Parts: C-alpha cells; structure tokens; sequence
RNA sequence: CUCGAUGUUGGAUCAGGACAUCCCGAUGGUGCAGCCGCUAUUAAAGGUUCGUUUGUUCAACGAUUAAAGUCCUACGUGAUCU
C-alpha cells in the first residue's frame, strides 16, 4: 500500500509518497479457474455478515469498502460483501475499522442498544405504529435480500422478515 | 350432549398429552419428538405414544435406550444420504422382512 | 421541496441522494428544483 | 427407586431453579426458553392441572440484543383507559425506561392466556445485570445455553485464527487505501 | 455543612392563622396569609440507602396533640424521642447534607423574606356536590320549557362506546 | 495444501451440527455379539428383579407387570379364572436391560400370562344428540362388556443369540 | 468411541443386535453420582442465670399483609389463598378415591 | 407419522394393517391350547 | 338486521375521536428585497367570539378575533332538557 505525508518545517510543506508493505494472496487457491477471489477459494453463498476474518479484508482502515476494480470482487459479490459489512459494523464486528474523528473531538455518549442482522441505518427507521391486518402485516426486516442464496443447513429457508 | 361429544376431545387430548410428555422426553437426551417418533418406527419398533410417555415417567433407562436407538437411526440415515448406495446398509437399517 | 412519486432531474446541478431512508434531488443552482421521494 | 411414597412425590413435583443469561440474547429465544420451563412443558409429568413449573432467573436483561431494526421497529402499545390514553413506544424508548420489561413481556406472551399465567410470572426473576441477590442465587441448580452464539469482533481473534484464514486478493502495490 | 448547590434541605409544619393586608412601597397592595409555626420538630432520619428513593427523607411533625387519644405504637415512638405527639407528620426530601438530629426544634425563622415557598394542605371539604358547582358545568336554562334539568351534567358519553370513559366528570365527593 | 473442494473457515463453510463417526460394522458386529451375550449371562444367573413388558391386546398397548389388572374393553370367551398367555409382547424391560421386538419379541424369548378374574360391564354411557330449532334430540344407553386381567407372571428364557 | 447419547447422567446404554437381526437388545446400568461430585452435609448453621424460655415469636398479622407474606413465601398470586364460600367448600369430595 | 417409510419397505402404511403386529392371534390358553381365531 | 316500536330535524348540555391544520410551533420552495402573501413538508399538546335575521341546519349581514378549521361519533348525546 501506499501513504501520504505532509511534513512542515520551516514554513515549507513537503507532500510526498511511501510504498509500505502488500499483503499476497495465500498461494494455491482450491479453484484457480474461479473469476473473483470469491469463486476463486469456493467462498460463494458461505459467508455472513459475522465472518469478519473475509469482510475485513475489502475495506479502508476506517471502515469504509474498497472499490470493486481493485478488489476484482464480483459486482454480484461485492453488493454481498458491501452488505455483510455494514452489517457488521452495526452489530460491533468491527471495533477498529471506525470514522476517522476530526480535531480529536470527543462524541457524545450514545445509548448502547445491541443488535445484529441490522439491514437499514437506525436512524433511517420509523416506528410502526399500526401494524395492520395479518394478511397486510407491516414487517420488520432482519438480513439482507443479498444473502437469500446463502447455504441453508436447515430445512427452512432464512426468514427475512419478522 | 357435552358428555357424548366429549368422548372425542378425551381421546385427542390424551395424545396431546402424551406428545408433550414426549416431547419433554426427547429433549432431555437431545432429539426432537419427530427424529425420535420417525425413526423408532425405521428401526421396527412399533410402541405407540401413550407406552413412550409412560415409559418416559417410569422407565426412564429404557426411555434413554429408545432414545439413543432412534438417535442412532437417525445417523444411519445421515450416513447413508451421503453416500450412493454402494456402502451397505447400517446395522440398525435393516429391516427384518415377513411373508 | 415537492413531494413526487417519480423524481426527475430537472437541470444538471441537480443531483439524486438518498437520506433518511428516501430519494431526495437536491439542487444548489435552482433549489425550486428541490424534491422528495412521497 | 425405592423411596418412601412422600419423599418420592416430593422429588418428582419438586421446583428447579434455572439461571439464564440474555447477554446478547434475542429477548424472544429468551422468552421461549423459559416459558417451557416455567409451564413444566420440559417435565415428562407435565399436565396443565399438576402445577408443575419451575423457576427461572434470568440477568443481564440490558443487554439483550434484536435481530434486525426492531430496536426502532418495534412499538409497545397500551392504554391507560382515559381519553387520550393511548401510548405507544418503541423497543428502545422501553428498554431506557425499564430494563426488564421487554423480556417480561416477550415471556408474559408467550404463556398460556389462562389464569395460570400470573403465577407462572411469580417464578420469574429479572435482573438487567450481572447482580443476583443471594438467596435467589443458592437456590440456582443449572444454567441453561445461551440460545445464540455471539458472534466475536475481529479483534478477539487469536492470531493464529488471523493467520489460518487466506488473504484472498492481492491489493496493488501502488494503492492509498 | 454548608450550602452547596443542588442541596435540598427541610421544610416546616405550620398552622393557617388567617389573612391579612400588607402594602409595597410602590402602594400595591397584597393579601398574605399568616402560618404560625407550632412546635415544630424533626422526628425522623431516613437514609437515602433505607427510603428506597433517590433521597434521603427527614420526618418533622406539627401540633402538640394528647397522648391520650393517640395510638400505642405512636406512643411507643414519641416516649423513645422524647417529645409529645404531633397532631401531622410530613415528609421531607433532603440531601445527604441537610439532615438534622431528629429533636431538633424548628422555628419560622428557617424562612426568610424574599424567598419563594410551595405550601400543602387539604382543600376545604365541600362533601358531595354536583357538577356546576363541582366541574364549571353550565347547566341548563332556567326557563323556556325545561323540565326537571337546571343542575345536569347533560349527556355523559357518546352513543356509540357504550360506556362512560374513566376519568368522566360527574357529581361526587369535593 | 489446498484440495480443489477446499473452503476456508467460515460461519456457513460447514454445516452447524458436529460430524459423526459411525462404529465400523466388523467391530460392531463383534461388539454387539459380546453385548448380547452379557445381557444373556444375565439371564441365565437371573440377575435381574422385576420386569415389566409392553403388550399388544385387543387393539391397544399395555406397559405391564406382575400382578398388574387390565381393563379390556371387550368380552373375551374365556371363563373367570382361566389362565392364558399374551402372546405380542413388543419390550421386556428389567432395571438394567431391556430387549425390544422388530415389532415382536420370539416366543421363545419371553412368556406373559394373564388371569381373567372379572367379566362384567361398564357403567352406562349416555348418547345424546341435540340440534337446535329443529326438533332433533335422540337419547340412547349404552354398557360395553369389559373383561379385567390380572396379569400373573412374566418370565423371560436366555435364548439371546 | 462413537455414542449416541453421552454416558454420563442417567444410565450408560449399549445398544446391540442378536446375531439373527431380530431383537434389538439394550444394556442400561445406573450411573452412580462420584463422590468428588457431592458437597458435606451443611453442619454450621452467655452468663444467663434465668432458664432460656422459649422466646415464643407469637405474631398476628391481617389479611392482607398475611396473604403477601404467603405469597411471597411461596411464590405465588394472592388469589389462592382468600377463602371461598360455603357452597365451594361442601362440594369438594371429602373421601375421593385413591389408587394405590 | 411413518406412514411413507412402512410403504417403501411393501409394509402397509398403517401398522394396524396387514402383517404379524394384527394377524397374529392376541393370546393362547396358558397351557398351550391355540386360541379361537380373533373376530377381525 | 329491527314494523309483539332501533321514536324525534335543529338547539341546549357534555363532549370522545380523525388530521385532509383555521390559529399557535418547526421547515422547503417562491414570479420570497422588507411588510404581507402563495405553495409544500412536519406538527392534533393548546385553542378556535358575540350579536341582527331565518324553526332552521345552510347562508347573509354587524362587530370582533392569533383564529373564528374540515369531518366522524345511530345526520354523537331526547330513560338529561328543549
Ligand atoms: S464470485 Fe465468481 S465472478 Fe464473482
Ligand atoms: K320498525
Ligand atoms: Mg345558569
Ligand atoms: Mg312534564
Ligand atoms: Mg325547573
Ligand atoms: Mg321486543
Ligand atoms: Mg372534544
Ligand atoms: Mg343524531
């Protein structure tokens, strides 16, 4: 990878670029054959919003998704992988990957509400105050749509609406 | 006219009852009532659910054998889906035939 | 802003984001342009 | 077993006392664990008319987590009888006011809508934290699992965890990130 | 201790002597009421830990009453202070920083002038009455055909719940 | 180090239940003989108390044990003190041991016998029928014979192979 | 040393068949509790001149406060413990029947 | 309740059905005696 | 559905509710300089006059008002009245 550093000394601003280390894929994929690195390591429909040791891998230091060009993700795979994250980053998964917070302001505290499975931003939802009839029942989404295909082990498939 | 109609509720509730009971049963070792009612009968055991239930209450040792007979059954069954019919059938599969 | 079922760009400065869970058109030339997902 | 005849109907109609912990815990895999237990529906001497349910503590209530946007889909209605009554919070608004009520009324719903339901609710005990007073804990015999697996954050993995998984992807040398 | 902010201290049990003028500088005049101070006595401390509220409480009682018209077990606890029986005992939300030996005499003089009080009493007790005089209702007119309906309250509901909803206005205790 | 099927670890990669190693069958096979030759010491020794069976009689299934009474619900063709032997017997348990039948135990195996001590009849059982305004109600009366059992004995043989 | 069921609680259980694959047979011995698995019986729990008498703690309380302390006790409503009229009381069956 | 997997194996879906479980007679005289045959 | 009766238009009395808001709050647009408007989003806690005239609901008119809202409630309410 590859920084940026702006040094002042002097009244002189000097901006320049440093190669770090890169990480390589771990050799001998179980399917060379495969496109994207999903396919490539028979990673299809078996991953989730929890497995961070894979979501963690396509995104900035901050938290933010990298682009598909330089992933080589799927564009399939990549709205997978973009979902699965801010999954995670909603249900606590990603301690680390947080906004970068300007003039090391202090945020105010928060209410910790735990969650998980969380498909739209909190603050995006309204409350459903009438919940109609059973057969127009107003639902509320857990997991993303992206995911249905997902292996399921049991016999039912994932309830995405509760 | 309540007490002729009820001869049908009696009879329903009482299987309700002892599913329950059954139920209850099965959990303590770990199966659910239907992997242990489906495979007792793969196995050719044919107790019915009023005698499981009463087992379960007052021969809890043999209730735990029937239990773990259904729930070797029910491996024989995993195994068996993998594999394509080549491997034999397991011990406890075999189904003793009559003519 | 209007309230739409269908928004529509109505120039070149306006742009289409969505917050708090709609569509909004946003303009900085011609905020007359301004919409909201109904 | 050879018991006397009291001392055997003892045993057999005697209360456990369970412990549960909802620490991340979707309040309705709480709730129905233990409505089976409070009922005695896990007893094969179970009857509706035995009397037989058990009790079951369960802490950490503050920190039960929802699938979901439940936390602000999620409303509780009720009505105070007067005109204007009406009142209607979500799960969140709930769970800052009283940390037990929403896994007290994911359970009160889910038993039996009887008469038999209050007293099972006299056997159920709620603590949003880790604080159990002491009598109710030497009375506990068995903590039952968790209903979900909570998931680790990337950094509780071991290292060796961290190295087991493969780098999928080679990210170009000339990058930002 | 000193005063701090947010620190509450103890009130006091007075009695309703009556009304009387009193004149402003600017010639305004206004009514006050004179609250005389009656052997008044802290009885109680209460620790924030035993109220089972977010305060400390502090128990002061009022008017010298007999002992002979009184309950044993409040003479149980007046004989272990040491004081007479007070006809009212009132509690009072304080700070940790407020309490007082329960004995203590209070006086008028914990007030000063300037100070803004909230006073508690029992209203006037009006016994049963109906709904003009109890709630403002108009009633009815007094002539032009009205039968037997002058002091109604009129119509309670609406037809369609069938019921009166809790909370109705209607004649009772005042 | 990678098979062309490999998948790395993942949530989903495997199933969630733990895998299972079945008992090779020649090992079992002999592990079995040993078993059923243990439990047939048993019997031999008569190292076991009380036992209890399950039998299939008129119908329905019976969880019995000596000296056990049996309601049946039919008349039977047998006289009061008659003995006989129940000849479906599905399971004989004892406290350590229980054989079970695919779906009956061998005669050979296992002897039941039962004593008819009562033939009598229910207490009557009312049949009413009532369908409203339509002058429809009917009553009848009906006892059904029943024969009681006593079940006397149950013996087991050590003919386990 | 495949299982079915753990050994561990109730009974250890071996399941067999006969040689002719008719008769399933169970072997099922008792599971003994171990005695590191056992706690010791709970034994823990002046110049008086007068016998000790037997500090009689004669305590009377009301209704409600009586029925509060029995449902607590007990863990119960308060419902069970009002009583019931004369009616209820004379129809409950006095000798009912009992089987062994 | 089993009725699919009996039929697999040509037994009836039904274990109150044809075979031995019903065909059998109930009991025999304890002396040996064969039992009159079962009305069903 | 009610004819072996579910009597009453308007008014009085007391009003419960909707929000499609008349007024008071917070916004966006404006052919919005400002003062007034117009239009939209949000908001139902609180409020929403007295008269002349007509049995009237409706309307007109005189004075006001921050405003004199639209509706439903068996055309709310007659074992409360007229
Ligand atoms: S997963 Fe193979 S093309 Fe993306
Ligand atoms: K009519
Ligand atoms: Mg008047
Ligand atoms: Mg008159
Ligand atoms: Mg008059
Ligand atoms: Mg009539
Ligand atoms: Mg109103
Ligand atoms: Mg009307």
């Amino acid at each position: 990878f590859r920084e940026v550093v702006e040094t002042q000394e002097g009244k002189t601003t000097i901006i320049e670029g440093r190669i770090t280390a890169t990480p390589k894929e771990s050799p001998n994929p179980p399917n060379p054959s495969g496109q994207c690195p999903i396919c490539r390591w028979n990673l299809k429909h078996k991953y989730n919003y929890d497995d961070v040791l894979l979501l963690s891998q396509f995104i900035r230091p901050h938290g933010g998704m990298l682009p598909r060009k330089i992933t080589g993700l799927c564009q399939e795979e990549h709205r997978k992988i973009e979902e699965c994250v801010k999954m995670a980053h909603r249900a606590g998964l990603l301690p680390n990957h947080r906004p970068r917070l300007p003039e090391g302001v202090v945020p105010k505290s928060k209410p910790q509400l735990n969650r998980y499975l969380t498909r739209w931003a909190p603050g995006s939802v309204k409350p459903i105050y009438k919940k109609g009839p059973r057969w127009n029942r107003v639902r509320m989404p857990v997991g993303s749509p992206l995911l249905r295909d997902n292996v399921c082990y049991s016999r039912t498939p994932w309830k995405l609406y509760h | 006219v309540k007490c002729t109609k009820a001869r049908y509720l009696k009879k329903k509730n009482m299987r309700t009852l002892w599913i329950n009971r059954i139920t209850a049963a099965s959990q303590e070792h770990g199966l659910k009532y239907p992997a242990l009612i489906g495979n007792l009968v793969k196995c050719q055991v044919e107790l019915n659910r009023k005698v499981l239930a009463d087992l379960a209450i007052y021969e809890p040792k043999t209730f735990k054998s029937l239990a773990a007979l259904a729930s070797r059954r029910r491996h024989e069954g995993f195994a068996a889906a993998l594999g394509d019919g080549k491997e034999p059938e397991g011990i406890f599969s075999r189904v003793v035939q009559y003519h | 802003f209007k309230n739409k079922t269908v928004l529509k760009k109505r120039c070149k400065d306006c742009y289409l984001v969505k917050r708090r869970g709609r569509w909004y058109v946003y303009c900085k030339t011609h905020p007359r342009h301004k919409q909201r997902q109904m | 077993s050879s018991f006397s005849r009291a001392p055997q109907q003892w045993a057999t109609f005697a209360r456990i006392w369970y412990l549960l912990d909802g620490k991340m815990q979707p309040p309705g895999k709480l709730a129905a664990m233990a409505s089976i237990r409070l009922q005695g529906l896990h007893k094969p001497v179970y009857h509706a008319l035995s009397d037989c349910g058990d009790h079951v503590v369960i802490m950490n209530t503050r920190h039960i987590a929802f699938s979901g946007n439940k936390w602000e889909q999620k409303v509780y209605s009720s009505h105070t009888g007067y005109p204007g009554g009406f009142r209607q919070v979500t799960a969140a608004q709930l769970h800052l006011r009283d940390p037990v009520a929403i896994v007290k009324l994911a359970i009160y719903g889910m038993l039996p809508k009887n008469l038999h339901r209050r007293t099972m609710m006299e056997r159920l005990h709620l603590f949003p934290d880790e604080y159990i007073p002491e009598d109710i804990l030497k009375n506990l015999v068995e903590e039952l699992p968790q209903p979900r697996k909570i998931p680790k954050r990337l950094d509780e993995y071991t290292q060796e965890e961290i190295d087991a998984f493969p780098r999928l992807w080679t990210p170009p040398e000339d990058y930002r990130l | 201790h000193p005063w701090e902010p947010g620190s509450f201290r103890v009130g006091l049990i007075a009695l309703k002597l009556g009304m009387m003028p009193l004149w402003t500088k600017d010639g305004q005049k206004h009514v006050v009421t004179l609250l005389q101070v009656q052997d008044c006595h802290v009885l109680k401390y209460t620790s924030k830990e035993n109220c089972n509220g977010k305060m400390a409480t502090l128990s002061v009682g009022g008017k010298t009453v007999s002992r002979f018209r009184k309950a044993t077990s409040i003479l149980e606890f007046y004989r272990e202070l040491g004081l007479p029986p007070k006809q009212t005992v009132k509690i009072f939300n304080i700070t940790d920083n407020a309490a007082i030996k329960p004995g203590t005499p209070l006086y008028a003089a914990h007030f000063r002038p300037g100070q803004y009080v909230d006073v508690t009493a029992k209203t006037i007790g009006k016994g049963f009455q109906g709904v003009m005089k109890r709630w403002g209702f108009k009633g009815q007119p007094a002539t032009h055909g009205q039968t037997k309906t002058h002091r109604r309250p009129g119509a309670v509901a609406t037809g369609d719940i069938g019921r009166v909803w809790p909370g109705t206005k209607m004649p009772g205790k005042m | 180090s990678y098979l062309p099927g490999y998948v790395p670890k993942t949530s989903l990669s495997s199933p969630p239940w733990p895998e299972v190693v079945l008992p090779d069958p020649v090992e079992e096979t002999r592990h079995h003989a040993e078993v059923v030759k243990k439990v047939n010491e048993m019997i031999v020794t008569g190292q076991y108390g009380r036992l209890f069976a399950v039998v299939h009689f008129a119908s329905r299934q019976w969880k019995v044990t000596s000296e056990d009474l049996i309601l049946i619900g039919n008349e039977l063709d047998l006289a009061c003190g008659e003995r006989i032997r129940l000849e479906k017997v599905l399971l004989v348990g004892a406290d350590n041991f229980t054989l079970l039948g695919k779906p009956l135990l061998g005669k050979d195996l296992v002897r039941v016998e039962a004593t008819v001590i009562e033939k009598t009849e229910s207490w009557p059982r009312i049949i009413m029928r009532f369908r409203k305004r339509k002058n429809f109600k009917k009553k009848r009366i009906v006892t059904t014979p029943q024969t009681v059992l006593r079940i006397n004995s149950i013996e087991i043989a050590p003919c386990l192979l | 040393t495949y299982s079915p069921l753990p050994d561990d609680y109730n009974c250890n259980v071996e399941l067999a068949l006969t040689s002719d694959g008719r008769t399933i047979v169970c072997y099922h011995p008792s599971v003994d509790i171990p005695y590191e698995h056992t706690k010791p019986i709970p034994r823990p729990d002046h110049d008086q001149v007068l016998k000790t008498r037997l500090e009689e703690k004669v305590e009377h309380l009301e209704e409600g406060p009586m029925i509060e302390q029995l449902s607590k006790m007990f863990f119960t409503t308060k419902h069970r413990w009002y009583p019931h009229g004369r009616y209820h009381r004379c129809r409950k069956n006095l000798n009912p029947p009992k089987d062994r | 309740a089993g009725g699919q997997w009996r039929l697999q194996q040509g037994l009836a879906a039904n274990p109150s059905g044809y075979g031995p479980l019903t065909e059998l007679p109930d009991w025999s005289y304890a002396d040996g005696r064969p039992a009159p045959p079962m009305k069903g």
